């Protein structure tokens, strides 16, 4: 609650964590399982990072070993999600799931009910550019979902009220005027239950991968998985 | 425990 | 439509409102979706007293409602219970307590998820004017990544701005405020999301006849 | 779909 905007940015912008490599594979066409198989063994990887991730956001770690797990286990896809749409803003049409894994809406084809998804992912991307998204507004819209997502399920809403002020600081920084701070605080905002639901889609969809034997997923996932 | 429950730790 | 005050936008989205209607495992679940289809016909009409809204094709209109519709409905449940801490008001004479939900499976975690909303909008003291500005964000967005919609979204922020300033809030304690509004908006989702997936659950398992509008609200969701 | 013609009714 101490840290000022400038601070809290600095915070969440050395907290990121790496863009990791598939573990994609040339030699050998697509199958719906080698698929689903290179995106959860690169969500599996990811996940450790996120985990180390959360607890440099600013209130994270003053939780409950309890409440950390309940947040990130309510989140966690979101954050995979927002994660990806970034990423794959500078490649119109395509998912950068990984620098040696960028596929474009045709790809998602080979995974039953994938393309749907795919379909979102890529209508958000396209947002994220016509809004020109900054980095430093990213990283904020990452911990707000990290803090929010599970938090109905004082002081997270504290710090979740501080990083609004980090956004309407970074807006104010930028030079938009009072009335376009507001807007743009909001259409950011409203991005985020557009997040929720793809998140929804594809727990559903990973289930339903799981539950027809097409993946082995890891114990992590199967339990992260396993808590919606 | 959970799993995550472990790794919130481990580091 | 980009033409109204905030004042005015304010008394439209209140004129707008939809009246209150009126109400084991299989009659519960009836109750609840014959009051549910009720309902539908009444959002239909306000939805087109929603500025700008008319102003979109058909086909657009019909998108945003399939989308929006049971978020629309979770909202106004959570609004009517905001005075009623532990309780869900489907209708007045349909006031359920939270263990009524486990006549239902699957239905316990929805009934919490609700419940939790209410006690989210009595912690924040939420405003009647607010309320139908969040209502009306729901229909305009929840669909619109699938210009002029955004132009009326931000008119609706707008709206809401002037209200918090009117009520004397700070510029800090205003920004702070439509966040927090806002962010609910991710939970309204989820369990729009969940309950989704559970009524479909009970099509599927023959435990309640559902209307042929129903049939079709459900099945836009796949 | 009903919906449809209840918007165009309405
Ligand atoms: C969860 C899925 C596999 C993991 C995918 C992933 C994997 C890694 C990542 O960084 C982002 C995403 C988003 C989409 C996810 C997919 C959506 C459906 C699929 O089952
Ligand atoms: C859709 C369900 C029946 C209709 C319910 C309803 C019915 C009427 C209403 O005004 C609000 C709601 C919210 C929850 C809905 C339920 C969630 C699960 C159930 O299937």
């Amino acid at each position: 609650l101490s840290l000022t905007a400038d601070q809290m940015v600095s915070a969440l912008l050395d907290a990121e964590p790496p863009i990791l490599y598939s573990e994609y594979d040339p030699t050998r066409p697509f199958s719906e399982a080698s698929m689903m198989g290179l995106l959860t063994n690169l969500a599996d990887r990811e996940l450790v990072h996120m985990i180390n991730w959360a607890k440099r956001v600013p209130g994270f770690v003053d939780l409950t070993l309890h409440d950390q797990v309940h947040l990130l286990e309510c989140a966690w896809l979101e954050i995979l999600m927002i994660g990806l749409v970034w990423r794959s803003m500078e490649h119109p049409g395509k998912l950068l799931f990984a620098p040696n894994l960028l596929l474009d809406r045709n790809q998602g084809k080979c995974v039953e009910g994938m393309v749907e998804i795919f379909d979102m992912l890529l209508a958000t991307s396209s947002r994220f550019r016509m809004m020109n998204l900054q980095g430093e507004e990213f990283v904020c819209l990452k911990s707000i979902i990290l803090l929010n997502s599970g938090v109905y399920t004082d002081h997270i809403h504290r710090v979740l009220d501080k990083i609004t002020d980090t956004l309407i600081h970074l807006m104010a920084k930028a030079g938009l005027t009072l009335q376009q701070q507001h807007q743009r605080l909001a259409q950011l905002l409203l991005i985020l239950s557009h997040i929720r639901h793809m998140s929804n889609k594809g727990m559903e969809h990973l289930y339903s991968m799981k539950c027809k034997n097409v993946v082995p997923l890891s114990d992590l996932l199967l339990e992260m998985l396993d808590a919606h | 425990h959970k799993i995550l429950h472990k790794l919130l730790q481990d580091s």
